[PDB]
């Protein structure tokens, strides 16, 4: 069993808000393609 | 975008999927049975040379949830022990020379095999596992055929099955070869003792192997199973010359103005095989199936023999292919009226061009998979085999005739395949004599773009619905924009121009 | 829709004694009572009562109940204002909550094929209520390939018993894994249902001990609402008269329903 | 700590302490013998560990302390976790005992050890109690006067001491605070400890399993409160108890929050 | 009094050094020792202990103040050593074959261990730091040990055949085990008459002290073989009789107690 996913949402609720706005807005200038997406997670 | 489908084809023709790993969850009623096999020595018939286990074959039919399912079971044993038990030396002293009992070191072996699906090509498992419950197999009463004298009768006997590990197996018979499931079992003796009557042999545990199965029909017990096998995604393994009238009849009653608005769409291979009310199998293998026939034709040839006419043009130089060259040097994209014939065989390569990504307007193979995408979801004769090598038809017979043209400090040099060229000003449209070895040498390295817009058709406009300076130049650039503005004014000049390119995409 | 409105307007006259006419009142008293009074003119007694309130009297309903089981067991309440009078017993606490929560809330019900198909809860409110003679209900839950755990999907003996010779049940396991059950589909219909809001309509009245029930699942509320109302009795001729006499503060705190 | 916090009412902030532990959290059921009787199953604990797994609790996180009776749980409750959750059924010959523990686990205590020969005894405030643990505690008390005699009782004559506790495993003893009170205990079998409550320990919490809300925390009569972490439900079998205090454990851990004073096993801190 | 929470303080280096809080410290605390039976039985004297206090009545320590609490042996006191007190001293005698055994009673008195518990038929447990101990109390503790791979199997172990696995005590009262930390283990465990606790180690005590009372100084407090450090409250003494160590504790029991301090926690 992996998760409740009210639970996953609150775990979402635990990662709010704490993005900073220029390392946010560097990180979407960059083409994240499949082996960069699903390889460091 | 409409031409980045292509060069996505292309792009992914090293895919040119099959397989699948399945998981499959069922219900199941196993419904075994055990066979002895008595064999009775010689004399008078009170001495028995051995009474052993032989493998239990039974077929049967059962009652699944809603389905009737045909099924087939193998019981077997193994690691049991022989005892013995003699009365005499003589002919007429009922002595057993051997016979097998079951303990608790042995094991009993279960193959199972169904006709569902779970079964048919059961080649490769993994992550298997499986529920079973436990039942109780007691001895029956077999009574020894003395010739003369008392009945000895062997009775009793109970043991308990408890579920151990799951194997796979195969098997075997005269008829049939089963890729079948290994279900092994541990045995616990239970309360009961096997004991033979008129014989001084009783309270002695264990199952007797005369008669296991108790004068019953079977010995059902139910199960589930869970596991990951590799199957065939196609679940089955275990007559152009009215197509074409088709299209010439859809080439007309399709729109313009949806059209042009639609020829902007990157209709990616979702984009483009989602409408399509495909069946189970085209909608598991379309674009593999229309890929391979793609990389088999005259496009896909002539733009990989370019490819290496270039490497061989970049490496050969010492050597270098001489065979002509107009302008500064060998490019190899202008390989070849004297002017006329050139113009045409450039632009033969200009469609490479235009399927290069280095254009700027609307890239007339971009309109050409337009039509098809609005052709192929209204036709009703389209099929798994059939769209293969119809894409491939379209892509090299819409449009045949194409014009391109560059533009340089305000003067466009334009070109055609129908051997038909024309120099102009932007602004001041009024012909001038063609620069050939200088169109070349822009062509190959500037930027080119289309005549869907082209100068024959321009310059009527300019001249009946007079014309701004920024709307010349988006139409000389092609811009969708000012095409679509135009579109909707209703200029017939341009409307005329869209519904020839309809015509010419026709098939 | 939107609903606009003001605090400069004035309040209304009185609904009570129009309501009255154009409602209908249904009591439901258990078997114990007429036995206790033991008279064949109650009902048209206590009805000539309410007619000094204003109901009229063939607005008034009195529907009897052998148990509290049998009554939960499929009741059929259909009137514009209902009235249950319920018996305290420890024995049958779990039995006379479980009622509560099927009267006071209106439950949003689909069927449910356990033989076929697996189900799961998705949030806190998605419950499984088993109605019928004698429910006796077995759960296994399972991993995400179809496998138990601490039970055997096949070995009905390996399931978790939660209910035994139960008339109703209201069943909550955990909101993400997929359940198998077995139940006494001969004798028990079991339905998947999600609690909407309250039903208004209904008064509970506890005759005898402390207030007890507990509508809400989760352990932290514990809420005690407006039509949850105890009394303390030893005959009951003094409760139906506290009934008659104290039956327009029941209908202020009862509100017809919206569906 | 004395000096000061500040705040606003506008901030959105986000910067707070970050830094790690054992993983995140802990806890540890406290379930009576009779709910396993009922269930009779060996897999049951690994079954409520994988159910937890999807309301997110790792594997090495959940844990069940088994105890037999209220008294014996009652007799030296050494709690070390994280979180401590306690399912306690109902007995109306027990609502002192388990209102006893209530007080005990819930409330924190500072005690110091008490020597019934050499002194006499006395409280302070209506918080200083006198709690008596062990395996049976017959308690008997006499209060004294200015001049250090007795009061309806006799310093040579046990027999005229006026009792208490009874066969008692726990007793929690408030007597009138500001008199000199001599003492009887059966010191062989129980500790007495001279224990004052502190602020509430908002580490565990109470499930009544079973009737209606009976525990008087607070001594005095006139409060008669109810905590947040003071939880009740109705129960006709132990898996569905079990079953909705797993649905339901996020709003237990949302009531309950880890301790402020210290870290310690047992339900009270020693001082001498 | 904001408790549950770290505030930054402040200060000044103008305030001036304040009174001496001895002479008041002890007589609001108390001084709880643990000497051997050895001592007493060496002794032989019923009085010993009233003067003892009588004594310490002369360095300002009260009669009632001061506690004697005896332990038959290091193992006795090693099996569930419950130190309640304001400032505890203890008198350790040096044995070589007992060596780990009390430098394991050392590394649990002197720090303060955060312990949670733990299941071994359930769970396999591993570690996170360095500090994130198992320490196993009774009477006799018989540990073994499995540690499995990424695939949940074992390494040179079988997880069935508790033959297998390896072994790091062997009916000992107390142990402390400090594994690889990154790797799933299985135990074996005497449950019965062993209880194990999985404990992290947060700062020190401050509250008891170590004086051992013979042989050189070899305690490793700390499980890493690089520190090997000698902390303030860890003393040695040589001796010859016991009535001389007790005067001298007594004698320089200030020293002892300005190397402790009142706990934090
Ligand atoms: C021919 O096409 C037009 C629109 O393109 C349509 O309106 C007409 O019905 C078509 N003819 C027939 C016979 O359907
Ligand atoms: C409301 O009550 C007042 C006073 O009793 C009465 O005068 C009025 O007529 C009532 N309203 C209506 C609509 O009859
Ligand atoms: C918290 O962080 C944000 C961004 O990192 C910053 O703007 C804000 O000032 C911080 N909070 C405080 C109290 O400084
Ligand atoms: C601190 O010591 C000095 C010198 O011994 C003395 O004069 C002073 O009074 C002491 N402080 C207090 C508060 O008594
Ligand atoms: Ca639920
Ligand atoms: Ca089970
Ligand atoms: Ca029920
Ligand atoms: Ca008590
Ligand atoms: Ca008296
Ligand atoms: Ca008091
Ligand atoms: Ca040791
Ligand atoms: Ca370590
Ligand atoms: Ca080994």
């Amino acid at each position: 069993l992996e998760r409740q996913l009210g639970e996953l949402r609150e775990e979402f609720n635990a990662l709010s808000q704490e993005i900073a706005m220029s390392q946010l807005i560097d990180l979407a200038l960059l083409p994240l393609d499949m082996f960069s997406m699903f390889s460091g997670i | 975008m409409a031409s980045l489908i292509y060069r996505q084809l292309l792009t992914n023709s090293y895919t040119v999927s099959l397989w699948k790993e399945m998981q499959y969850n069922r219900d199941i009623t196993i419904r075994f049975k055990f066979a002895s096999s008595i064999v009775k020595s010689g004399g008078l018939g009170y001495k028995w040379s051995e009474i052993s286990f032989k493998p239990a074959n039974y077929q049967y039919t059962y009652t699944r949830d809603g389905e009737e399912v045909t099924a087939h079971t193998t019981c077997s044993v193994n690691g049991m022990n022989d005892f013995n038990f003699n009365g005499g030396s003589l002919p007429t002293d009922f002595v057993i020379s051997r016979y097998e009992v079951i303990k608790e070191n042995s094991y009993v072996y279960v193959d199972y095999w169904d006709d569902s699906q779970a079964f048919r090509n059961m080649v490769y498992v993994r992550s298997l596992a499986a529920n079973l419950n436990s039942v109780i197999c007691t001895g029956g009463d077999y009574s020894f055929a003395l010739p003369v004298g008392q009945w000895p009768v062997m009775t009793g006997g109970a043991v308990s099955l408890h579920s151990a590990g799951v194997t796979l197996s195969t098997q075997f018979t005269d008829f049939v070869s089963l890729n079948s499931l290994r279900f092994r079992f541990r045995l616990t003796v239970e309360e009961p003792s096997f004991s033979i009557t008129r014989t001084r042999v009783s309270r002695l545990y264990g199952l007797p192997a005369a008669n296991p199965n108790n004068g019953k029909e079977y010995y059902e017990v139910a199960g589930r199973f869970s596991l990951i096998s590799l199957v065939p995604s196609n679940d089955d393994y275990q007559l152009l010359g009215e197509l074409r009238e088709e299209f010439n009849a859809l080439s007309q009653e399709i729109a313009m103005s949806q059209l042009i608005d639609l020829a902007l769409l990157p209709l990616d291979m979702f984009s483009m095989f989602s409408g399509i009310k495909s069946t189970i199998d085209a909608a598991k293998s379309m674009a593999t199936s229309v890929m391979k026939k793609f990389k088999k034709s005259g496009l896909a040839n002539s733009v990989s023999t370019l490819t290496d006419c270039l490497s061989d043009a970049a490496s050969s130089i010492s050597r270098g292919a001489s065979i002509r060259s107009v302008g500064s040097s060998a490019s190899c994209w202008t390989d070849v009226s004297s002017i006329s014939t050139q113009t045409s065989t450039i632009s033969r390569r200009l469609r490479l061009k235009e399927m290069a990504t280095q254009t700027e307007g609307m890239n007339f193979d971009d309109i050409s998979a337009a039509v098809l995408k609005t052709k192929i979801d209204r036709s009703t004769q389209i099929s798994p085999n059939t769209l293969p090598d119809i894409v491939t038809e379209a892509s090299e017979k819409f449009i045949p005739n194409r014009a391109y043209r560059v533009i340089n400090n305000d003067e466009v040099f334009e070109a055609g395949t129908d051997g038909r060229f024309f120099a102009y000003r932007v602004e001041t449209f009024d012909e001038i004599p063609f620069d050939v070895q200088k169109f070349a040498d822009l062509v190959t390295d500037s930027p080119v773009i289309s005549a869907i817009i082209d100068f024959k058709t321009l310059k009527n406009l300019n001249d009946n619905y007079g014309i701004s300076r920024q709307q010349a130049f988006n139409l000389l650039r092609s811009d969708p924009r000012v095409l679509r503005e135009f579109i909707n004014q209703d200029n017939p000049i341009i409307r005329n121009r869209i519904e020839q390119l309809i015509m010419q995409c026709r098939l | 829709l939107p609903i606009t409105g003001s605090m400069d307007t004035a309040y209304a006259n009185s609904t009570q004694e129009e309501t009255f006419l154009t409602s209908t009142l249904c009591l439901y008293y258990p078997t114990e009572a007429a036995t206790e009074i033991n008279d064949n003119s109650w009902k048209d007694t206590l009805s000539q009562l309410f007619l000094t309130k204003g109901w009229p009297t063939g607005s008034v309903y009195f529907k009897e109940y052998t148990d509290i089981a049998s009554f939960s067991v499929d009741p059929q309440l259909y009137c514009d204002y209902n009235v249950v009078l319920m018996k305290y017993d420890a024995t049958l606490q779990l039995d006379m909550s479980e009622l509560a929560d099927l009267i006071l809330n209106e439950w949003l019900c689909n069927p449910m094929d356990i033989t076929l198909y697996y189900y799961q809860q998705t949030d806190e409110a998605n419950k499984w209520i088993s109605m019928g003679s004698s429910c006796t209900i077995k759960v296994c839950p399972l991993n995400t390939q179809t496998l138990g755990i601490g039970c055997l999907t096949t070995d009905t003996a390996t399931f978790e018993e939660v209910a035994t010779a139960e008339k109703l049940v209201i069943t909550d396991v955990v909101d993400g894994v997929n359940h198998k059950l077995d139940v006494t589909t001969a004798t028990c219909t079991i339905r998947n249902c999600k609690k909407l809001g309250p039903r208004e309509n209904v008064a509970v009245i506890q005759v005898g001990g402390s207030d007890v029930l507990d509508i809400t699942a989760d352990p932290t509320t514990a809420p005690q609402t407006e039509r949850m109302m105890r009394i303390n009795w030893k005959k009951w001729w003094q409760v139906f008269y506290t009934v008659v006499d104290y039956v327009n503060q029941i209908i202020q705190a009862m509100s017809k329903r919206s569906r």
